[PDB]
């Protein structure tokens, strides 16, 4: 059962190419033949798109797998629409509801802006290209409003390579008059590529700054050069190379050859190539699915051209995309959960940031919940006197840990602070300083959580004796003092 | 009521003023942050104390 | 200091509900000067709101 | 100097000598961090141009 199917691949897509063929092969089955016939081409001149459409509609397909490009964008979601014919693909995705479109790219605007109120940001600039569409830069505006940011986004596609580093000083020169730390760089591969060594050639990657690579792939471009700056650098990433089925992938994908699949050996993988891959499977998942149901839609009748008056479909395409929707299988992304659109739900991206080890992994952002912060302490004993420790008027009214307000509530949130915890004050009521007691030898009051280890810190107005220096330890005296008479 | 100096000189400055902290100190006493025996805090405490 | 708010996917049976919800929120700044980019029948809708 | 960040305003770097246009020198032309050396071929004089 040889299944006939289309390909449209960009000049110079190479990894992606060597990734669809891996998935040729591993998701090959017995039952059943899945057939490329592939075209090369130039992704952004839709007359360079629409002839390579309608060459293999004139062969005949039931789906057509393939790149597109924001000026290639509507040529595709309107003959779709219109001849019916599915399209799968790993590209941004397109704003609207579209049919006959798969979109293996995730959606990432809810996760960048979920991660914005985690660092807490209030004024940042944006550095964005259109090659991508605006839809990341629609959506950032429609938010700067309501919560209050100071957004300065800048285009900065329109470069030319003869001009690139005069312009990106005079990019950064002005972000140092209007004194910005923060950026989000909204990029592909190469465009992340050049800024990041303009960044750091200007020398604007030391500690006091901060990066926001928005796109999929985090770990894909060099990062090696700005590991070791100062500046923090936050990314995204739907590849995680932890789970086993990546991991099965990459010792396969790192032992290929280079002239039989170029970029094959490496040992980390891009996105838009790992959805490639992705996409075989559901490719493969479909066919499977459709013999299951008994449905043969083998239209042998010829096809005819697609410059049809009028442009008739054919109803067993509307077959194919009902199989396409309905598929949910795990792949190198994770779960691969569609709608009636044609998007991706039900996934995950991790949140990962840069440390001088390398990419670590902070949690991972989902539609259900927002930024799941996966990561992977002294408890203050002490007595309210004033005015070291007081109760507040706002004792019901004000809630949390500024409850209690004094002298040494600021000493103790200095002191905690600058070492680095964070203080847990629970005053035992028992109203006695405690001391070594006569004839029993119970330490009373604060000594008593301090010394039988009920607590770890005690930041209170207490005096340093012999007895109290032998059975703990003590810091330096706060003041110096004296006893005084009260009349 | 002999008492801490600091805690007698606070009662003087509040306002029922009816107190008085009368000649000086007669001792000397500190008011250190009580760590445990081999801390796992106190040392970075004892510096930034300091 | 620009604020920059897309108009163009407000659909027919939301309008009175939406087109108070922005203005309320520019209220809600105390914003004074509109461009308004659009084309004549988005501005005649935005004007008769 | 520059993967590590060592070269924006406030530091200050000697290169002790005789060519200081010799080596690259673009690379840390826009850093912040003032840069002195030391030449004894000056391109300005005849002789050197010729």
């Amino acid at each position: 059962n040889s299944i006939q199917i289309g390909g449209l691949f960009p000049r110079g897509a190479d990894q992606e190419y060597s990734a669809f063929r891996v998935g040729m092969v591993q998701f090959s089955t017995s039952e059943f033949r899945l057939t490329p016939h592939i075209d090369n081409l130039e992704v952004a001149n839709s007359f360079a798109v629409t002839n390579a459409f309608c060459s293999q509609f004139s062969r005949g397909v039931y789906a057509i797998f393939g790149f597109y490009d924001k000026k290639s964008v509507n040529t595709i979601t309107s003959f779709c629409g219109t001849l019916h014919v599915s399209f799968i693909t790993p590209s941004f995705p397109t704003d609207g509801t579209h049919p006959f479109v798969i979109q293996m790219r995730p959606d990432l605007k809810g996760a960048l802006l979920s991660l914005i109120e985690y660092y807490q940001w209030d004024k940042f600039a944006y550095l964005y290209d259109s090659d991508r569409g605006l839809s990341t830069l629609q959506a950032v505006l429609d938010s700067a409003a309501e919560k209050k940011w100071q957004v300065t986004a800048i285009n900065v596609g329109n470069i030319n390579n003869d001009k690139k580093d005069e312009t990106y000083r005079s990019l950064f020169q002005d972000l140092e008059l209007k004194k910005e730390r923060r950026v989000i760089l909204d990029c592909e591969r190469d465009k992340v590529n050049d800024i990041v060594d303009q960044v750091i050639t200007i020398g604007k990657h030391v500690k006091g700054y901060h990066y926001i690579i928005a796109n999929l792939g985090f770990t894909d471009g060099d990062l090696l050069k700005i590991q070791f700056g100062g500046a923090e650098v936050s990314g995204f990433q739907i590849v995680d190379y932890d789970d086993s089925l990546v991991s099965k992938f990459i010792e396969r994908w790192s032992t290929l050859e280079e002239k039989e699949y170029p970029g094959a050996h490496t040992a980390t993988i891009k996105y838009t190539s790992a959805l490639t891959y992705d996409a075989v499977q559901v490719m493969t998942e479909a066919f499977r699915n459709l013999r299951k149901q008994r449905i043969e839609i083998s239209r042998r009748g010829n096809a005819g051209d697609c410059l049809a008056n009028p442009a008739v479909p054919w109803g067993q395409g509307v077959e194919i995309e009902r199989a396409l929707k309905q598929v949910q299988v795990e792949g190198l992304s994770g779960n691969i959960k569609f709608d009636q659109n044609g998007k991706r739900i039900n996934y995950t991206i991790n949140i990962m940031e840069l440390k001088t080890n390398g990419p670590r992994k902070i949690g991972y952002w989902s539609e259900v919940d927002k930024m799941v912060l996966t990561e992977d302490t002294v408890v203050v004993t002490t007595i309210l006197e004033s005015p070291y420790v007081m109760m507040k008027k706002n004792h019901e009214m004000l809630e949390g840990n500024e409850r209690y307000e004094g002298y040494c509530v600021d000493l103790a949130a200095e002191i905690a602070k600058h070492c680095g915890f964070k203080y847990k004050l629970t005053i035992v009521g028992d109203g006695k300083y405690g001391a070594r007691d006569a004839d029993t030898k119970i330490w009373n009051g604060m000594v008593g959580e301090l010394v039988y280890g009920k607590a770890d810190i005690a930041i209170a107005p207490l005096t340093i004796t012999l007895v109290r220096e032998e059975v703990i330890d003590f810091s330096k005296p706060f003041m110096s003092l004296g006893i005084s008479i009260m009349i | 009521y002999l008492l801490e100096s600091t805690m007698n000189e606070y009662i003087e400055q509040r306002k029922p003023c009816d107190t008085m902290k009368v000649g000086g100190n007669l001792d000397s006493k500190g008011y250190g942050i009580a760590t445990p025996k081999g801390s796992s805090l106190g040392t970075p405490v004892n510096l930034a104390v300091l």
